[PDB]
């Protein structure tokens, strides 16, 4: 649903880009009675005096001498801007929601929930990344192994991933200064190979 | 800008045997009163008469729309010195024949330039017709109907139907929305 509301809101202002009347004005033409119209030989000089004299930006506030009968009145646009804008963003938020990305990593405008993209993207690749990661590589560990005799484990490697540097710089900096207990305890804390 | 005209209408060319039908020399101060009346409503000139434009400097210089609308034959563009030695000029310009804007277009120049104090002047013959049967008989209807009244009333007095004098005047009126600096 919230895919329908962003194509259909998109939508909404493209169609109104391409199918809307607004005019800048409309010079009203009542006559001598409550209704006439203006002849062809009237109308090719009310043209030429609003297409030379009024309209275009070097034309921008001329007087315009209006007779008796004539009349200008300038019409406006009243919604201008923002036509389903704050639900096209709450919905384009909803559809960041299902999928798991946070809305920092696809540039979606909204309250900033996460600070300085170090946590938006560990938070992508631990949340919504490394959970799917871990069940497609392990439905690949199982059905590969019943080709080859012995059973295979094969699984996300979270040492070689950028985005887990500020999990792993806090890591080192937690045993680094633990100097009570010996560094052949604290390779191993690591993952290194004791030498 | 002065626009004076050269010769008035004679007053045979006047229908004061329509006009009695409709309803001499009662009449004929009827109709040239309703006829100068509806030509200052329109800006036009129903009988054809021939004038004289004699402006100071000219507004632009591919321009100067003559302000009597149905026009024909300019006969010439007199461009005088203070003096008056009165050389007219015989090229440059062309009459461009339009209801809408009656203009000098000139030809790919700028207009004939007037001297210090030499005032240019321009002679037209602006009309319709040279009779009464070459009108616009809507416009010729207009002038029965305002005639009649000043006819069949004296002082300003009291009485609109749907097609009455403003109506049928409201088409030859010249519909201008310039009050700009061109």
């Amino acid at each position: 649903v919230a895919l329908d509301v962003h194509n259909a809101a998109s939508a909404w202002s493209k169609a109104l880009l391409d199918n809307a009347a607004r005019p800048s004005g409309a010079i009203i033409y009542k006559g001598a009675d409550g209704q006439g119209v203006l002849a062809p030989e009237q109308y090719e000089r009310l043209i030429f005096e609003m297409e030379t004299h009024h309209q275009g930006a070097r034309n921008a506030g001329r007087p315009m001498l209006l007779e008796g009968g004539l009349d200008w009145k300038p019409m406006g646009f009243s919604p201008s801007d923002m036509e389903f804008h704050e639900t096209k963003a709450a919905a384009a938020r909803e559809i960041a929601l299902a999928f798991g990305v946070p809305p920092m990593l696809i540039g979606i405008p909204g309250d900033a929930t996460y600070a300085n993209y170090a946590e938006a993207n560990r938070a992508f690749y631990r949340l919504t990344v490394l959970p799917l990661l871990t069940r497609v590589s392990a439905a690949l560990a199982w059905w590969l192994s019943g080709y080859l005799g012995a059973q295979i484990e094969l699984k996300p490697d979270l040492d070689q991933v950028p985005a887990l540097a500020v999990e792993r710089d806090q890591l080192w900096a937690r045993i680094g200064a633990a100097g009570f207990l010996s560094n052949s305890e604290k390779r191993v804390l690591l993952g290194l190979p004791p030498t | 800008m002065m626009l004076n005209e050269v010769t008035a209408v004679p007053g045979t060319a006047l229908p004061v045997a329509e006009f009695r039908d409709h309803l001499d020399a009662a009449l004929l101060s009827y109709l040239r009163a309703a006829i100068a009346a509806i030509e200052g409503r329109t800006a036009k000139a129903l009988i054809s008469r021939g004038f004289r434009l004699a402006l100071t400097a000219w507004r632009w210089g591919d321009m100067q729309t003559l302000p009597i609308a149905p026009v024909a034959t300019v006969t010439a563009l007199r461009l005088v010195d203070a003096a008056g030695v009165e050389t007219p000029v015989a090229a440059g310009w062309r009459l461009v024949p339009d209801m809408a804007r009656p203009r000098i277009e000139a030809l790919g120049a700028m207009l004939p330039m007037i001297p210090t104090g030499g005032r240019v002047e321009i002679d037209f013959t602006a009309g319709f017709g040279a009779s009464w049967s070459a009108l616009p008989v809507d416009l010729a209807q207009a002038v029965f109907l305002l005639a009649a009244q000043y006819y069949e009333l004296r002082h300003d007095g009291a009485a609109a139907m749907p097609f009455g004098v403003m109506a049928l005047i409201e088409r030859w009126r010249t519909v201008r929305v310039l009050g700009g600096r061109p």
